[PDB]
């Protein structure tokens, strides 16, 4: 789960 | 019958005029996401990000844009399965649900919904956003919706099906994991092999227009 995102930070 | 999870991204909707994340850069209609697609984008700049999803919701609107055939056999898929099928989209559209389609969750929200945000109420709303009302739409940072529902879906699932998604974004990009761990078989339908490609057990690359109807005809003749 957790929030929306993206796999580059 | 076997239970059915779809899970759909931009992919689905790009031949249906609705143009999708430019993979190249980290721009969207030529905005960075930071700047339209984020809490704080909204925060520093209210209006452009009224502005850009007003935009988005107006072109959804337009004659021009309508469900494509793979929309379409998601709704005689769901016709054939019943309560055994569920529809999980990441699109803001309603192509879905002008397709057939219903109870479809939409994960990261919809553009034809707008959010009182001291409320949590999500209203229907059509038309531009002006003078503090939000677009329902899921930004990065924030959670997404009907992630119960869904993940009791992964677990009860014979097969997952993905559709027209890059894999770049979570946790949509981890249900194929999700769903693999509790037996599914996994598939993917895509223009191009996702970040994720390798974790599915079959899968088939070309339009979403064409690989997704030969798939859902495949599905549905194999029932009888
Ligand atoms: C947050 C906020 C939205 C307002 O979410 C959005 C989006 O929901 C989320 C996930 O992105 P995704 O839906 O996976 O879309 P992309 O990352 O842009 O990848 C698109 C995917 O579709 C394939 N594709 C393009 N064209 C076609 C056709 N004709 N047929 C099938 N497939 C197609 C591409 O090859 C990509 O794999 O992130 C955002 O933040």
């Amino acid at each position: 789960g957790g929030a929306k995102r993206h796999r580059k930070i | 019958k076997p239970r059915v999870l779809v899970l759909t991204g931009a992919g689905i909707s790009a031949e249906s005029g609705i143009r999708t994340f430019r993979a190249a850069d980290g721009l969207w209609e030529e905005h960075r996401v930071e700047d339209v697609g984020t809490p704080e984008g909204f925060d520093r700049d209210p209006e452009l990000v009224q502005a850009f999803y007003n935009a988005r919701r107006r072109q959804l609107q337009q004659p021009e844009i309508q469900p494509n055939a793979a929309h379409l056999a998601l709704a005689k898929l769901q016709d054939a399965l019943g309560d055994r099928f569920l529809l999980v989209t990441q699109n803001c559209d309603n192509l879905h649900e002008r397709a057939g389609n219903t109870n479809v969750i939409h994960m990261h929200g919809e553009l034809l919904k707008v959010r009182c945000s001291q409320s949590g109420q999500a209203l229907d709303w059509t038309g531009d956003v002006t003078p503090p009302l939000r677009p329902h739409v899921v930004w990065f940072g924030e959670m997404p919706l009907g992630m119960d529902e869904i993940y009791m879906a992964l677990s009860m699932a014979d097969i997952f099906i993905a559709i027209g998604t890059s894999g770049h974004v979570y946790p949509a990009a981890g249900f194929v994991h999700e769903a693999k761990l509790h037996g599914a078989h996994t598939v993917e339908l895509n223009l191009e092999p996702s970040q994720v490609g390798n974790e599915f057990a079959e899968k088939y690359y070309g339009p979403a227009s064409q690989v997704v109807p030969e798939f859902v005809e495949k599905l549905l003749k194999g029932l009888k």
